[PDB]
Parts: C-alpha cells; sequence; structure tokens
C-alpha cells in the first residue's frame, strides 16, 4: 500500500488534460506527492454498497 | 624471379646488390 | 643436508618403452582440452564467480 | 586513371614448381637472406620426405 | 627493430625480442618489397613501365625512422604524367600538370601505439618529411610512400600516383596483407607470445482461481514509508477496511 | 576519457574510424539488505501458498513456476531446487561451523 496526493500545480495539469494516453503531455513528478499513511487495529470501518446494483 | 638477396655474411657495401 | 649443486644435463635421450609409465604416474594424458582453455570471447558460470 | 583490372596474384613457389606454404616460403625467404642454407642432415630428411611425398601420391 | 620503448620495461623488451627474434623486420620488408615487384613485373605493360628497379638499400634502412631512402625505382618507355599527392582511399584525385620517367616507391614499416595507430596520418607525415628532407635522397620528386602498421595490420600510401597504379598498389596491398610468409610468421609469433589460438474464455477461470488465494495476500501489507512531508495530515485507515 | 574510447577499423574501401563515461561501482548492482529482507519474506510467503496450491492439486512445482522468484529470497528459491536438497537438510549448525573454520 501507498499513499498519494497531489499538488495544485498537478490539480490544474490534471484538470487542463484531457487526453488518456500512456504518457500525456502535462504529467510532471511534481504533480504527485507521497502523504504518511498508518493501519490501525482500534477503529473498525464501514462500508457502503450500492442499493440497487453490485459494485462490480 | 623471387629472389631474396643475402643480409648476413656479405663482407661488401652495406647497401643490397641489385 | 647441503643443497646439492644444481646442473642441466640433457633432459631424455631416448623415449617410448618404460618412460611412457614414467609420465603415466605423473603427466599422464588429462583431458588436455577445456581445461587450460579460457574461451576468449563469452563468459562460463557466473561473471565473477572465481 | 588509365581504366582496368590488374589482377596481381602473389604465389610462392619452388625450383620444383609446387606451391610452398607459409612456413616453407618464409623458410627459404630466411635461409636465402642469412646466406646459409640447412644443413646435410635437414637436407637428407626433407629430400626423403619430399620422395615419400612423391611415393605416396603416385597411388 | 623500429620499435620505441617508452618507458623501461624489461618484460615487454624481452616479449618483443622474442617475437622480432632473427631480424624479423630485415625479413618482413625484404618480402613484401620483393612481393610488390613480382606484382609490378606481372603487370609491366599494362601501364607503361620499361622495368623496375632493385634499389641498393642499407639494412638499416628498414628500421630507419629519422631518415630514409628508396625501395622500387619503374623506368618507362614513355612519358608518365602524375598526379597531386593523395591517400590510398583517396578515390578523387587532381592530376599534376608533370611528367616523369623514374618514379620512386618506398615502404615504411611502423609500429604504432594506441595514440598513434592512424597509418594515413603517419604515412602523409612522413612523405612530406623525407621528400623534403636533406639526409634522405629521393631518385625523383615524384613517388609513393607505403606505410603498413603491423602492430595493427594497416597499411596508406600518400605519394603522388600516375593513372593505372592505383588499383594495381591496392590489389598489391590486399595480397600482401593476405598472404605475406614474413607478416604470417610475425602473426604466429605474436600469437605463441599471446598464448591465443582459434479472451475472457480461460482466463475468467484463472482469474478467479488467483482471486481465491488472495485472501492469503492480507496477511501481508508493506507500507511504502518514504519520502513524507510530514507536514500534511496522517492517514489512519484501518486494517479491517484494508483487508476486506 | 573520450581519448581512450575511439578505435579504428580497416576494410578494403579504406580505415574507419569509431567513437562510443565512468567505471561502474559495484555498490550500485548489489542490493540492500533492508530490500533483500523484505523481498525474501514476500517471495517466500509466495513460494508457501505455491506449494500449498500445487499440493493441493497433486503436483510438484517446477522451474517455470517459480522462475518469477528467481534469485529472490535470502534462503533461495534457487536452493530449492538443488539435488542436495535433502541431504542438506542434516547440516545443521553449518554457520557456527562456518565461522569457526578459521580455527582450522
Amino acid at each position: 500500500l501507498t499513499a498519494y496526493k497531489l499538488t495544485p500545480s498537478g490539480y490544474e495539469w490534471g484538470r487542463q488534460n484531457t487526453d488518456k494516453g500512456n504518457n500525456p503531455k502535462g504529467y510532471l513528478p511534481s504533480h504527485y506527492e507521497r502523504v504518511q499513511m498508518l493501519l490501525s487495529d482500534r477503529f473498525l470501518g464501514f462500508f457502503m454498497v450500492p442499493a440497487q446494483s453490485s459494485w462490480n | 624471379k623471387r629472389k631474396y638477396r643475402q643480409y648476413m655474411n656479405r663482407k661488401g657495401g652495406f647497401n643490397r646488390p641489385l | 643436508k647441503p643443497l646439492p649443486a644444481p646442473l642441466d644435463g640433457q633432459r631424455k635421450k631416448r623415449g617410448g618403452r618404460r618412460y611412457r609409465k614414467m609420465k603415466e604416474r605423473l603427466g599422464l594424458t588429462e583431458i588436455r582440452k577445456q581445461a587450460n582453455r579460457m574461451s576468449f570471447g563469452e563468459i562460463e558460470e557466473d561473471a565473477y564467480q572465481e | 586513371k588509365d581504366g582496368y583490372k590488374p589482377d596481381v596474384k602473389i604465389e610462392y613457389v619452388d625450383e620444383t614448381g609446387r606451391k610452398l606454404t607459409p612456413k616453407e616460403a618464409f623458410r627459404q625467404l630466411s635461409h636465402r637472406f642469412h646466406g646459409k642454407g640447412s644443413g646435410k642432415m635437414k637436407t637428407e630428411r626433407r629430400m626423403k620426405k619430399l620422395d615419400e611425398e612423391a611415393l605416396l601420391k603416385k597411388m | 627493430t623500429g620499435i620505441f620503448m617508452h618507458g623501461k620495461i624489461p618484460t615487454l623488451k624481452i616479449s618483443l625480442i622474442q617475437i622480432f627474434r632473427a631480424h624479423l623486420w630485415q625479413k618482413i620488408h625484404e618480402s613484401i618489397v620483393m612481393d610488390l615487384c613480382q606484382v609490378f613485373d606481372q603487370e609491366l605493360d599494362a601501364l607503361e613501365i620499361e622495368t623496375v628497379q632493385k634499389e641498393t638499400i642499407h639494412p638499416r634502412k628498414s628500421y630507419k625512422m629519422n631518415s630514409s631512402c628508396a625501395d622500387i625505382l619503374l623506368f618507362a618507355s614513355y612519358k608518365w604524367n602524375v598526379s597531386r599527392p593523395s591517400l590510398l582511399a583517396d578515390s578523387k584525385d587532381v592530376m599534376d600538370s608533370t611528367t616523369t620517367q623514374k618514379y620512386w616507391i618506398d615502404i615504411q614499416l611502423r609500429w604504432g601505439d594506441y595514440d598513434s595507430h592512424d597509418i594515413e596520418r603517419y604515412a602523409r607525415a612522413k612523405f612530406l618529411d623525407y621528400t623534403t628532407d636533406n639526409m634522405s635522397i629521393y631518385p625523383s620528386p615524384t613517388g609513393v610512400l607505403i606505410a603498413i602498421d603491423l602492430a595493427y595490420n594497416l597499411h596508406s600510401a600518400y605519394g603522388n600516383w600516375f593513372p593505372g597504379s592505383k588499383p594495381l598498389i591496392q590489389q598489391a596491398m590486399a595480397k600482401i596483407m593476405k598472404a605475406n610468409p614474413a607478416l604470417y610468421v610475425l602473426r604466429e609469433r605474436i600469437r605463441k607470445g599471446l598464448q591465443l589460438y582459434s479472451s475472457s474464455k480461460t482466463e475468467w477461470r484463472v482469474r478467479a482461481i488467483s482471486a481465491a488465494n488472495l485472501h492469503l495476500r492480507t496477511n501481508h501489507i508493506y507500507v511504502s514509508s518514504d519520502d513524507i512531508k510530514e507536514t500534511g495530515y496522517t492517514y489512519i485507515l484501518p486494517k479491517n477496511v484494508l483487508k476486506k | 576519457p573520450q581519448s581512450d574510447l575511439r578505435w579504428s577499423k580497416q576494410t578494403d574501401v579504406g580505415i574507419t574510424h569509431f567513437r562510443s563515461q565512468l567505471i561502474p561501482n559495484l555498490y550500485r548492482y548489489i542490493q540492500p539488505w533492508e530490500s533483500e529482507f523484505i523481498d525474501s519474506q514476500r517471495v517466500w510467503a509466495e513460494y508457501a501458498l505455491k506449494r500449498q496450491e500445487a499440493i493441493a492439486q497433486n503436483r510438484r512445482l517446477t522451474l517455470e513456476d517459480l522462475e518469477d522468484s528467481w534469485d529472490r529470497g535470502i534462503p533461495r528459491i534457487n536452493t530449492l531446487f538443488q539435488k542436495d536438497r535433502h541431504t542438506l537438510a542434516y547440516d545443521k549448525g553449518w554457520r557456527v561451523r562456518t565461522d569457526f573454520k578459521q580455527y582450522q
């Protein structure tokens, strides 16, 4: 597992870009920034699934 | 032809004979 | 004992006969190939296994 | 240029007319350059080898 | 020998002496000059050459680098118009407005190191040096100098050329690098010294099976905790949600 | 130096010259210990699941089904394929023996 956060410059580049290619223009290494992520066993999580159809 | 002129024990001039 | 005076006589005058058993004891016919060879081009086993 | 295809062919031969191996040609050249030929025993061995080769090639 | 020893390396001195034993340099030069004379005699009348000449050569000439001399002299029945100097690979040559009757050919053997293994530069420099030298006497101002690198097996000529000599010299050099006896002996001695001799149909089932064993993958979860800014909010995602 | 990267080759057409930096360092080619250990843990968990599923199918793991895990793991997925495997199972105390070998 790994966490990732988008910089405002990265968010602007993603919003401006619309091509869905393998290496689209405007993608930069500074667009994404990893953030600290720690698992825990103290609080249980909740799961939500669509009422009509399945998530798959 | 294929003549091979002498180098050793000539006793003459240093330069090769014609 | 004093070290014997070094000398170099004729290494061998005749061959065959017993001479062959002599080498057989030490110097027998080994593979004599691909053991003292280096294979200039490629690499056998790992690169720096040694 | 003038325009031609010169057939520059260089071969090593002996007084007997047989083509010589490069080692034999080099030996002949060195013998002629040093001014001294082979000894009597070497000459006899070479003559015997040539006679044996001629006999073998005749059948 | 024509080899220069940069640095007192007795090991290399002994090795080179072993390789060039029994005046091998002089024998190599002699073999080359005789082979070239034989080639020229075999193609004598085709290029209007009256005859060839065996110049009296001092033994040291083979390994004389400071000065030089003549090796082969060509005599003509008719005038040879000569061209300006060009390399062995110079397909296009500019003709010089002069003629000659006697034409000299010189053979220089060199043992080039790594930095000076360019045969063309050496041939050009030595041709422009010996011709305008005072201790080197040439029969005619016009001629050709062929430099041969034994250490790298190269050859190049830069002198003055006449029509019809270009291909003859080219195939002569080719055949003399291919089948010279003395050169073959040099190569064999070098080899001996070096001791070197010659679908969605079956993929669905695979996916289902892999997902069946994906439960065990949740028992080992790793987090890439690196390059964290340590300034933003942290993530406290629970283990149960991640397992689900 | 670039001066040592030039080389010549001669053909009948003439002589042609060619060119090609820093010497690679050893530390670039040796995996770090921490990466080695995490890799070993994950690869041996993978081998455990592969072995149990092969037993479920009543078959023996081949070289190809584990070639993805070749040269990964502190023991050696590779060693799992050595012939002496059965013999080496009784060679207990071998690390201490190798350490004490300096006295013999």
